[PDB]
């Protein structure tokens, strides 16, 4: 469905996404400044899992959040399309 | 013997995920290699073929060993001819998710691929076999489905169409029943 976002504190989040396809090999989190020239920072957790730690974040800064399924099936290249948000912490 | 799978086109990630649960004795996937060091949770022969010389790798793609091969993040992936071809050796449809530009190599392996392209019949089509998606992406699929008929036709054993992602689902395992002979 979506991405779900909740604050675990000012520098930290815990984003969870719905399990749609069955058989993922493991799951890619990038996150980056919302607008920014600088590279974007990513991990991985495996297929099993729907939720996922990003901390280090600049606190009240709008930050883009993007969760890729790379499946079995293939050797790197993710399904399509990816799931997004936008979010800042602090409200 | 069973041919791999290629599904193209927009909803094959769907389809791909579909065949596997519905008929695991039918079809299957093989183990990609990479040359990037394995992470903790990950299993050697299970998640990858985990290679240790980069040089090995690298002399193996050019010598034709895989049927799809690219570098990211400076680390090389690829999927082999021989991972494939032992999939294909168990009786089990080998479901890839690779390139179109993949059938060509796998033609040239003697592995005879099966090739599969959805079509979307329109941008209102796209919506209708694929609900999960915004107007704003439903074009940019559509945009690439047109790119990728106009490419590859040659390499499609069957092109299938639908009103309904059931309808697509129906035609392509119907066709995968047939080109198994």
């Amino acid at each position: 469905f979506m991405l779900e976002v909740k604050e675990a504190s000012p520098t930290s989040i815990q984003i969870s996404w719905v399990l749609h396809l069955r058989h993922v090999r493991y799951y890619r989190i990038t996150y980056g400044e919302t607008g920014g020239n600088s590279p974007v920072q990513e991990f991985t957790v495996p297929g099993s899992k729907s939720t996922a730690t990003i901390s280090g974040l600049k606190p009240g800064v709008d930050y883009t959040i993007t969760v890729y399924a790379v499946t079995i099936f293939s050797a790197y290249r993710s399904a399509w399309p990816p799931i997004s948000i936008n979010y800042r912490t602090g409200s | 013997y069973a041919r791999p799978i290629i599904i193209l086109g927009p909803t094959k990630d769907r389809a791909n995920d579909d065949l596997l649960s519905e008929f695991p004795d039918k079809f299957g996937s093989c183990v990609p290699h990479t040359t990037r060091p394995k992470r903790e949770y990950e299993i050697d022969g299970r998640d990858y073929h985990f290679v240790s010389s980069r040089e090995k790798m690298e002399k193996d793609i050019q010598a034709h060993k895989f049927i799809e091969a690219g570098q990211y993040n400076s680390h090389l992936y690829g999927t082999s001819v021989q991972s494939v071809r032992e999939v294909a050796e168990q009786g089990k449809h080998c479901i890839l998710d690779v390139s179109a530009n993949a059938v060509r190599r796998l033609q040239a392996a003697h592995l005879h691929p099966i090739a599969i392209f959805i079509r979307p019949r329109s941008l209102e089509n796209v919506l209708e076999i694929n609900k999960r998606i915004t107007e704003e992406q439903a074009r940019k699929a559509f945009d690439r489905a047109t790119k990728l008929e106009q490419e590859f036709t040659e390499c499609f054993s069957a092109i299938v169409e639908g009103d309904s992602f059931e309808e697509i689902y129906h035609k392509v395992k119907r066709v995968i029943e047939d080109l198994s002979g």
